[PDB]
This record gives structure tokens, sequence and C-alpha cells, in this order.
């Protein structure tokens, strides 16, 4: 749902 | 229970009404939000807020619409322009300062 | 196994070298990179690459050299700058493109 990778 | 703090509330109330799917009542975590607790120094959320009144940490309108800013400033920071967050956080930053002014 | 083959078979394994955690070396996919195929339009990772290269579908360095530009590029576009594959897409574009001339 929220932010990039990692 | 103070007037500062009935006035808070309620303008708290009408901000969260503005986010109906809760985006913004908790605390962000680094789980749904790779990466964020080392790009957003000073985390806020309408929860944190809420705490605050309480507290009687607010001692005016001015401090509160402070938290309120940086809550939205913590969001159009992390989330990249395109997304549901970005969006949101910068429609209730400008409509939540008409609406406390 | 024609000698283009061979020539960008060797740029490639060179390329991949620079990426030693493998983050180039598979499509990404919505789950591990939310929004990733709404905001990235023309997806590119090394294991394309290489299928291309085996299917004969680069005649040319400039061919290869413009589908590594993509992979770099979508990585610069979908991650934020401060990030580790940020930082890797922007050294590894211009050093594969110094390394090709």
């Amino acid at each position: 749902g929220k932010g990039g990778k990692g | 229970s103070t007037p500062i703090q009935q006035l808070l509330e309620h303008f708290l109330r009408q901000l969260q009404r503005k986010d109906p799917h809760g985006f913004f009542a908790f605390p962000v975590t680094d789980a749904i939000a790779p990466g964020y607790s080392m790009i957003i120094k000073h985390p806020m959320d309408f929860g944190t807020m809420k705490d605050k009144i309480v507290a009687n940490e607010y001692k005016s309108v001015t401090e509160f619409k402070a938290d309120f800013k940086l809550m939205c400033d913590n969001a159009m920071t992390y989330n990249r322009p395109d997304t549901v967050y970005y969006k949101l956080a910068k429609k209730i930053l400008h409509a939540g300062f008409k609406m406390m002014s």
C-alpha cells in the first residue's frame, strides 16, 4: 500500500 | 477540560473527518513505510495530537496548527506526489488552515 | 551465437558485477514495490536483457545501451533520491555508459 521498496 | 481544549477538540474532529480512511489516525511504522523513521525526523498524527490536547500541551491555536502542518509536511515529504497519500496531505493542509481561519 | 552476442554478453556480465545485491537481476513486482506498474510503463532488468540477447533482439550496441538506460531511468524515477536503489541506479548508469564507450 505505502512507500517504495525495502 | 479547559476552553482551549474544547476549541482544539472541535478543530481536530473536523480535520479527521477530512481523512475518512484514517491514513492520518495513527503513527506510521517503518514496517508499512520502509525507511520512514530515517526520512521523517518528527512524526505527528491525529492520535498524537489528541493526546497533546488532553495533556494540556497546546496553549494556543497557533501551536496546534503547527503540529497539523508538520503532519501534512511529513506526508508530502515521504510520499511520492502521485500517491493517494501526498494528494490527501496537500488537500487537507490547505483546507484545514482555511477552516481554522 | 553471433559476434554481437558475445559482445553484448560481455558487457552484460560486466554491468551485473556492478550490482552485487542483484537489485537489477529480475522484474520488479508491485508486491515488493507498491504502485510500480502504474508508474513505470516499460519495465526492464538484467534478466530480460539477457533474454533479448539470446532472442537476437539487439542488432547494435546502441539498442543494448538504450535498454540499460531504460533500466537505470526507471529506478531513478520510482525510487526516492536517498535510497540505495536510486544511488546505485545513478552510479551504474554513468559508469556503464563510460564502460561501453
